[PDB]
């Protein structure tokens, strides 16, 4: 939802 | 006889021979940064692509693919150890044999390079999985069975919070009446069959708790290399 | 959980 890399980026911890 | 429904899920099946060689091929491509990590460490980093793995057979597979991302990820989220385990086993015994444990990468390994240097943890784990391979082994337990049971494993009836629980049920009683049917026709002689395959899934819940537990001790005495899968699945 | 929400929206 939003491009999965970028959401992974800016929901990933760390 | 195989049943419909076996003969669908039996196609869902990653290719074997090829997911060796590229598990093997990332661990060496890994490998290129350190003039380093241990035996564990590498384990983890095989156990890992494991899981990268079984996601992608999951999510391009029969009825998982129709979930919401949201179901896809409560449902995994609640047997991704039990998957692995279950892979684990299943592979020991079709390639496994006495004293030596079959990796995912492809090679035989004697049981004593893995017993010389393990601690009481991970050894009951150890010794468990092996309890539970040799039934399985014992019941001559085939792909047929074994991908019914891990549908029964993903399509979990336990995971609460769920959207679609609706077609978890349906593939979950419907999996369960195709391998009622498999055993009875394949295995006449043999009606415990069915009840046996069955009574494993508690063991395979158990097995990965315990290996959840012994993974977690494992990252918290800093035995774990920086954010694998598991350990970022583990917090949950 | 990213990574996994990843995984299965990724490609
Ligand atoms: C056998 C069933 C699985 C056992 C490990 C389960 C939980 C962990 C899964 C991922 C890590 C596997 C670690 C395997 C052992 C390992 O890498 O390292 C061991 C040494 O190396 C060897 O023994 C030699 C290598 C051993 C090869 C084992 C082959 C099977 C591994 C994959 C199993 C399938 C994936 C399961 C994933 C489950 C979720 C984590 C560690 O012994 P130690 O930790 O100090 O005991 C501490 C003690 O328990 C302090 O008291």
């Amino acid at each position: 939802k939003e491009n999965a890399l970028l959401r992974y980026l800016l929901d990933k911890d760390d | 006889s195989i049943p419909h429904l076996i003969l669908e899920l039996l196609k869902c099946e990653p290719d074997e021979p090829q997911v060796q060689a590229k598990i093997m091929a990332y661990l060496q491509q890994e490998q290129a940064n350190r003039s380093k990590l241990s035996t564990f460490g590498l384990m983890c980093k095989m156990a890992d692509q494991t899981l990268f793995s079984i996601v992608e057979w999951a999510r391009s597979s029969i009825f998982f693919r129709e979930l919401k991302v949201d179901d896809q990820m409560k449902l995994l989220q609640n047997c991704w150890s039990e998957l692995l385990i279950l892979d684990h086993i299943y592979r020991q015994v079709v390639h496994g044999k006495e004293g030596s444990i079959f990796l995912v990468t492809g090679q035989q390994v004697d049981y004593s390079i893995i017993a010389s240097q393990a601690g009481a943890t991970l050894n009951n784990l150890m010794s468990h999985a092996q309890e539970l391979v040799a039934k399985l082994r014992s019941l001559q337990f085939d792909q047929r069975e074994f991908v019914c049971l891990k549908f029964l494993v993903l399509f979990s009836l336990d995971v609460k919070n769920l959207e679609n629980f609706q077609l978890v049920e349906g593939v979950q009683e419907q999996v369960n009446a195709a391998l009622l049917d498999y055993t009875m026709c394949n295995y006449p002689q043999q009606t415990e069959k069915f009840g046996q395959l069955l009574l494993r899934l508690p063991e395979i819940r158990a097995i990965s708790m315990q290996a959840e537990e012994y993974l977690y001790y494992k990252h918290l005495n800093g035995d774990v290399p920086y954010n694998n899968l598991l350990i970022e699945m583990l917090h949950a």
